[PDB]
RNA sequence: GGCGCAUAAAGAUGAGACGCGUUUUAGAGCUAUGCUGUUUUGAAAAAAACAGCAUAGCAAGUUAAAAUAAGGCUAGUCCGUUAUCAACUUGAAAAAGUGGCACCGAGUCGGUGCUU
């Protein structure tokens, strides 16, 4: 667990992610672009909780949401669920 | 119309803003382009630019190689068919060609299907005869007989590709190949690195224990229990079970901050180590190079095993061996399974989707995988021995074409093609004439120096050519002038200095260089004999008899030895309080302990003319890697060394570069001293200084000597400046777009040039904002305390790091239950109303810190000043502070904060220290900001050569404005939205352009040029309060936010006021108007419309996805080659639109196919983005579409912002979605409420508005309704999230009897909601409300296009419904 | 903000080479059951499958060739994911040019007056 853990293994599947944010600019909204596309994906860091625990503890489940259009996305989300936990 | 700017840099938004006199924010009414009803917007002249981060040139650097290396490959292929071209054309003809074709479907083929040989037989026959090519390479070194020609080309042109690293440097004998030479050199690494704990590894046997197969944990304790003993988990012991391929840690090894793992199979450890060598220092990563090596070794003698027929037979023998135990293994393996289980059978060999045999094989999977799959499965198998010895070992089904080929030393494919040369030198002379040319190909590495074979065209290269014909590895000698070439790379490749330009930077293992910081480090250090009372700064009789003494004798050289070696050997003296360094040196003589290891002759060393010499040498050891320009380069030195050194002195090798140039160390010197840099450190006076004192020693000369060399000479544009700088791209992204804000925003005001321009920037952290980066430090501070005390704390009160960070209980443990100010004991319960009180109280520093802030009961316990504490406690008390002082809980300076009372009081030294604390703007890039800013803005010369300076430049720091908003309590949640951005850019001018107006007497610290250089030596009052309206001093109290204030709280209660409109003695001007101020400024933060500008883009980058996908028959997606189908071959998919054109067009409607009038987004790719432009039409009529009317063809890049009904602005995110623009305006009350409700257990101050701020959070529980009102009404006009809206109302209404702290917290994350950009997530107290976004573009048709200046002041209103 | 020892550090940058990985094809699948196809003896079924198809059971199963951002022209054993950018006005580009002021209030700026 790190934050270059979700960038470069999430770099590793073939996604792009150039993550913006440094003081005083106090937001570190990470981009994903789960298409090469409009759909970005995003989350930020606030407080309470790192972006990795809000990574995880956004994505324990698989895709089963609304959109249509994502989903595997999701499933790729679901094996970097296991490997940071168990290396 | 005097007026005046303030700006904010961070790296995605830039804030800007306008102020006048009365800090009045300016508005002004504005022209209208396009076709609307309104033609003037009356909009306020303040507000912020977002943009994109700007990327580093990394990835491009990545797939430039990529493509280098791929084309020389190719090229080399075309050579090896250029020798072989005719004889093979007396063959058979079309055998190149089909080997051309190997990639098409029979039907886009156009000869035979079997590429090889032809027909069918002979193919089956070559499978059979031979399964893989390897048994084809063994056969051709160990053959007699002829063989055939399409056979030996594919022979060595399988050798040609796949030819391994030339990482190492000449051929194969135990100097540089075995395990034996390698680990010893390890050795003599390690002991001779250490120089104390020696360990030894003569009689063990690292071949026998390495070598044979075995497990390699069980093997890694094996060498652990062949030395004597450092751990299974020492540094030598993780070193070299780091070289076998485990990965350990390496965090309690050097007691570093986090782990640090390395795999050196992965491709992160060549910069990975990098940031472990940045934690560690420089001095071990030659210890890490020769574990690399070692590792490679270790590989290498996994590879080869077979050592019998060993005659030419290295390599293939090895892999066949290993074919055949896959084999028999593969046999015996299934035939296991179906002799216990008739299940899984399927699961493992038909599957290839379960990480099983078939994944491992055919389908997409790895070794991990497979490995990790079968191991419990074969674990669970009833007889099954002798294989996990093969799991274990790796060896179990192990492919030929692994990750492991990254080992192999390139002269066993060069001698391995030699003997398949030699035993075909009879039969085809065509190879008998043309072998030379062969392991020329084979051999040919281009050098470092050299780099590519340009023709003037490139970018990047600098190669010239002696003669001109075709740059080719026959003769590739004939072409390349080395000396002109390499002598750019020596001028291509060096750095310039920015505190020396116009000369090239020293080396980074310079004798001169480390002198220079040896010397730095001596500079520091001051001593006192027990007897004087005084720590002294060296003398060049001291310095340069311990340099003569110790630094000439080890390196790494710690204090006993020190004290004990010099001041008790030479000068007698048992114990010196040596008061720099604590135990070892930062620098060391490393390179003089190399050569003077080397060549054996300390007096050519100590010459003072063999220091060119050896910057030639340090010079061209640093620099060049092919070693026979390093050898030439070297025969100008063939004759002060006789060839035995010189056997070895072409291996050794310096990477790294100096900060520093020779000529700003030796060069230029003090016109009133005559002394270098190296004289100042080998003789300072009594004030021994650091190189920081010798750059900024305002009354010496090199402020303006290297100042000097600053200032440009013929002077570029802007982008080339930009381009001379030193940081990040994306902060250098932010100073041009600085630099274009300044630029409209000079020319929308009147054209009239501005008067004061405050810079404030401070950005590229990654350290984890210290919430769990700092309790294991100071928790690391508790265990050296009580460490060294004894007297346990940690036994009746254990505490936790989630509650470590409250300073209360931190303090408490800090002075071992003792209190400073009384000798008393501090009780554990009652920490409550214990106060917390300074060294030096709140009107000289605004300090937090641990060095300023103790711990006690009372604050009348300290004394009866605001002034240093009283003397009646620090001589009461200087003999537990003394032990505090033994032990090291408090560093020298809070020593001689807390024991200041032996100087009195306060004096001018020190209140010049605290006044020179808050306005030193000590960032280089900074400065340079400034004189960028500086020279477009002030033009006007004079008779002389003076700069008429109109504009002043005025650079604060964060913890002026940053206090300020904290103390007047102007709030800053970072989240309620993009706005707080203008305000701190706004608030940057009022306290600057404030500055200048109550103290003009000092601009000269805080404005860059050349003002009065009258300081605080006189400023300063050398007494109490001086007189009304009669003042030539600054003031007496070092803050100098004081006269903002009412009350200037002293350490007694006693209320100091200062006057309530605040003039200036020497003007007679009214400076601070505070009856109006902060209902004014308080006004300006409430205002509702902010200037928010997200950038556009031209969308560049990579093409598409790269991860290549199978051939499905999807019709989106995009071919390799445009001879090859989507379908019958594959490709990519999901292409990067660069922007979206908006067309007017007709199409054919319905089965008639029928002109249809529509207008209707299209996106682009990059890939077809020139073709966009070369003809536009021609390329949408290609698309399918007619009539195209090119007046009203529209670009609409990234983030183009559309204006709906009710002001619904939303950004254009690409062609296949929308993002969201519109914005907050929140009311001022309710941020503070929003703050000092997130902020009720860590409110940091007196309890006089922890109470009075605690029951004002206790008041006001409607603002929370009002602000659930505001983005519930809010939010029905713009968002349109409907049941996300009732989830999260209703959800409120759950929860309303929550305690207040959460709730609020909740409130914050729910404020996400709003935001501007992306759709994103939020948790509300456990109901994780799901994202929504808005994928629609149908509507952009309907609605007001906006096309926006870089300061959003020319809006230019474009209404697509209105055209055709 | 971390002032992290009152000090303040360290920065973009570009050249060589391996090893993968991915994709398509070559790596003849064998037997049994059932089906579509032409033969065959045929006034029609009727095997000869030479084929294709599907379903079961068997059999092996490691490697090679090609490409690895579309491609471009300046044709080099070079280059193509960096930085750079609203609009309209010219100008090939390079570039340059394009928009009143005070006052009142504030829900994304609005209103009033003057100058024109």
């Amino acid at each position: 667990m790190n934050i270059n853990d979700l960038i470069r293994e999430i770099k590793n599947k073939d996604y792009t992610v150039k993550l913006s944010g440094t003081d005083s600019n106090s937001i570190t909204q990470l981009i994903i672009r789960v298409n090469n596309d409009g759909n970005e994906y995003v989350i930020s860091e606030s407080e309470n909780e790192s972006i990795v625990e809000k990574f995880i503890s956004a994505f324990k489940n698989g895709w089963n949401q609304e959109y249509e259009d994502e989903e595997e996305f999701y499933n790729d989300m679901q094996t970097i669920t296991l490997k940071s936990e168990l290396n | 119309k005097k007026y005046s700017i303030g700006l904010d840099i961070g790296t995605n938004s830039v804030g800007w803003a306008v102020i006048t006199d009365d800090y009045k924010v300016p508005s002004k009414k504005f022209k209208v382009l396009g076709n609307t009803d309104r033609h003037s917007i009356k909009k306020n002249l303040i507000g912020a630019l977002l943009f994109d981060s700007g990327e580093t040139a990394e990835a491009t650097r990545l797939k430039r190689t990529a493509r280098r290396r791929y084309t020389r490959r190719k090229n080399r292929i075309c050579y090896l068919q250029e020798i072989f071209s005719n004889e093979m054309a007396k063959v058979d003809d079309s055998f190149f060609h089909r080997l051309e074709e190997s990639f098409l479907v029979e039907e886009d083929k156009k000869h035979e299907r079997h590429p090889i040989f032809g027909n069918i037989v002979d193919e089956v026959a070559y499978h059979e005869k031979y399964p893989t090519i390897y048994h084809l390479r063994k056969k051709l070194v160990d053959s007699t007989d002829k063989a055939d020609l399409r056979l030996i080309y594919l022979a060595l042109a399988h050798m040609i590709k796949f030819r391994g690293h030339f990482l190492i440097e000449g051929d194969l004998n135990p100097d540089n190949s075995d395990v034996d030479k390698l680990f010893i050199q390890l050795v003599q690494t390690y002991n001779q690195l250490f120089e104390e704990n020696p360990i030894n590894a003569s009689g063990v046997d690292a071949k026998a224990i390495l070598s044979a197969r075995l497990s390699k944990s069980r093997r890694l304790e094996n060498l652990i229990a062949q030395l004597p003993g450092e751990k299974k988990n020492g540094l030598f012991g993780n070193l070299i079970a780091l070289s076998l391929g485990l990965t350990p840690n390496f965090k309690s090894n050097f007691d570093l901050a986090e782990d640090a793992k390395l795999q050196l199979s992965k491709d992160t450890y060549d910069d990975d180590l990098d940031n472990l060598l940045a934690q560690i220092g420089d001095q071990y990563a030659d210890l890490f190079l020769a574990a690399k090596n070692l590792s490679d070794a270790i590989l290498l003698s996994d590879i080869l095993r077979v050592n019998t027929e060993i005659t030419k037979a290295p390599l293939s023998a090895s892999m066949i061996k290993r074919y055949d135990e896959h084999h028999q293994d593969l046999t015996l393996l299934k035939a296991l399974v179906r002799q216990q289980l008739p299940e899984k059978y399927k699961e493992i060999f038909f599957d290839q989707s379960k990480n099983g045999y078939a994944g491992y094989i055919d389908g997409g999977a790895s070794q991990e995988e497979f490995y990790k799959f079968i191991k419990p499965i074969l674990e669970k198998m009833d007889g099954t021995e002798e294989l996990l010895v093969k799991l274990n070992r790796e060896d179990l089904l192990r492919k030929q074409r692994t990750f492991d080929n990254g080992s192999i030393p390139h002269q066993i494919h060069l001698g391995e093609l030699h003997a398949i040369l030699r035993r075909q030198e009879d039969f085809y002379p065509f190879l008998k004439d043309n072998r030379e040319k062969i392991e020329k190909i084979l051999t040919f590495r281009i050098p470092y120096y050299v780099g590519p074979l340009a023709r003037g065209n490139s970018r990047f290269a600098w190669m010239t050519r002696k003669s001109e014909e075709t740059i080719t590895p026959w003769n590739f000698e004939e072409v390349v002038d080395k000396g002109a070439s390499a002598q750019s790379f020596i001028e291509r490749m060096t750095n310039f200095d920015k505190n020396l330009p116009n000369e090239k930077v020293l080396p980074k293992h310079s004798l001169l260089y480390e002198y220079f910081t040896v010397y730095n480090e001596l500079t520091k250090v001051k001593y006192v004999t027990e007897g004087m009372r005084k720590p002294a700064f060296l003398s060049g009789e001291q310095k340069k008899a311990i340099v003569d003494l110790l630094f000439k004798t080890n390196r790494k050289v710690t204090v006993k030895q020190l004290k004990e070696d010099y001041f008790k050997k030479i000068e007698c003296f048992d114990s010196v309080e040596i008061s720099g360094v604590e135990d070892r040196f930062n620098a060391s003589l490393g390179t003089y302990h190399d050569l003077l290891k080397i060549i054996k002759d300390k007096d050519f060393l100590d010459n003072e003319e063999n220091e060119d010499i050896l910057e030639d040498i340090v010079l061209t050891l640093t620099l060049f890697e092919d070693r026979e320009m390093i050898e030439e380069r070297l025969k100008t030195y063939a004759h002060l060394f006789d060839d035995k050194v010189m056997k070895q002195l072409k291996r050794r090798r310096y990477t790294g570069w100096g900060r520093l140039s020779r000529k700003l160390i030796n060069g230029i010197r003090d016109k009133q001293s005559g002394k270098t840099i190296l004289d100042f450190l080998k003789s300072d006076g009594f004030a021994n200084r650091n190189f920081m004192q010798l750059i900024h020693d305002d009354s010496l000369t090199f402020k303006e000597d290297i100042q000097k060399a600053q200032v440009s000479g013929q002077g570029d544009s802007l982008h080339e400046h930009i381009a001379n700088l030193a940081g990040s791209p994306a902060i250098k992204k932010g100073i041009l777009q600085t630099v274009k804000v300044v630029d409209e925003l000079v020319k929308v005001m009147g054209r009239h040039k501005p008067e004061n321009i405050v810079i404030e920037m401070a950005r590229e952290n990654q350290t984890t904002q210290k919430g769990q980066k700092n309790s294991r430090e100071r928790m690391k501070r508790i265990e050296e305390g009580i460490k060294e005390l004894g007297s346990q704390i940690l036994k009746e009160h254990p505490v936790e790091n989630t509650q470590l960070q409250n300073e209360k209980l931190y303090l408490y443990y800090l002075q071992n239950g003792r209190d400073m100010y009384v000798d008393q004991e501090l009780d554990i319960n009652r920490l409550s109303d214990y106060d917390v009180d300074h060294i030096v109280p709140q009107s000289f520093l605004k300090d937090d810190s641990i060095d300023n802030k103790v711990l006690t009961r009372s604050d009348k316990n300290r004394g009866k000043s605001d002034n240093v504490p009283s003397e009646e406690v620090v001589k009461k008390m200087k003999n537990y502070w003394r032990q505090l002082l033994n032990a090291k809980l408090i560093t020298q300076r809070k020593f001689d904060n807390l024991t200041k009372a032996e100087r009195g009081g306060l004096s001018e030294l020190d209140k010049a220290g605290f006044i020179k604390r808050q306005l030193v703007e000590t960032r280089q890039i900074t400065k340079h900001v400034a004189q960028i800013l500086d020279s477009r803005m002030n033009t006007k010369y004079d008779e002389n050569d003076k700069l008429i300076r109109e504009v002043k430049v005025i650079t604060l720091k964060s913890k002026l404005v940053s206090d300020f908003r904290k103390d007047f309590q102007f709030y800053k949640v970072r989240e309620i939205n993009n706005y707080h951005h203008a305000h701190d850019a706004y608030l940057n001018a009022v306290v600057g352009t404030a500055l200048i107006k109550k103290y003009p007497k000092l601009e000269s610290e805080f404005v860059y040029g050349d003002y009065k250089v009258y300081d605080v030596r006189k400023m300063i009052a050398k007494s109490e309060q001086e007189i009304g309206k009669a003042t030539a001093k600054y003031f007496f109290y070092s803050n100098i936010m004081n006269f903002f204030k009412t009350e200037i709280t002293l350490a007694n209660g006693e209320i100091r006021k200062r006057p309530l409109i605040e003039t200036n003695g020497e003007t007679g001007e009214i400076v601070w108007d505070k009856g109006r101020d902060f209902a004014t400024v308080r006004k300006v933060l409430s205002m509702p419309q902010v200037n928010i500008v997200k950038k556009t883009e031209v969308q560049t980058g990579g093409f598409s996805k790269e991860s290549i996908l199978p051939k499905r028959n999807s019709d989106k997606l995009i071919a390799r080659k445009k001879d090859w189908d989507p379908k019958k071959y594959g490709g990519f998919d999901s292409p990067t639109v660069a922007y979206s054109v908006l067309v007017v067009a007709k199409v054919e409607k319905g089965k008639s196919k029928k002109l249809k009038s529509v207008k209707e987004l299209l996106g682009i790719t990059i890939m077809e983005r020139s073709s966009f432009e070369k003809n536009p039409i021609d390329f949408l009529e290609a698309k399918g579409y007619k009539e195209v009317k090119k007046d009203l063809i529209i670009k609409l890049p990234k983030y183009s912002l559309f204006e709906l009904e009710n002001g619904r602005k939303r950004m254009l995110a690409s062609a296949g979605e929308l993002q969201k623009g519109n914005e907050l305006a929140l009311p001022s009350k309710y941020v503070n409420f929003l703050y000092l409700a997130s902020h009720y257990e860590k409110l940091k101050g007196s309890p006089e508005d922890n109470e009075q701020k605690q029951l004002f959070v206790e008041q006001h529980k409607h603002y929370l309704d009002e602000i659930i009102e505001q983005i519930s009404e809010f939010s029905k006009r713009v968002i349109l999230a409907d049941a996300n809206l009732d989830k999260v109302l209703s959800a409120y209404n759950k929860h309303r009897d929550k305690p207040i702290r959460e709730q609020a917290e909740n409130i914050i994350h729910l404020f996400t909601l709003t935001n501007l950009g992306a759709p994103a997530a939020f948790k509300y107290f456990d109901t994780t409300i799901d994202r929504k976004r808005y994928t629609s573009t149908k509507e952009v048709l309907d609605a007001t296009l906006i096309h926006q200046s870089i300061t959003g002041l020319y809006e230019t209103r474009i209404d697509l419904s209105q055209l055709g």
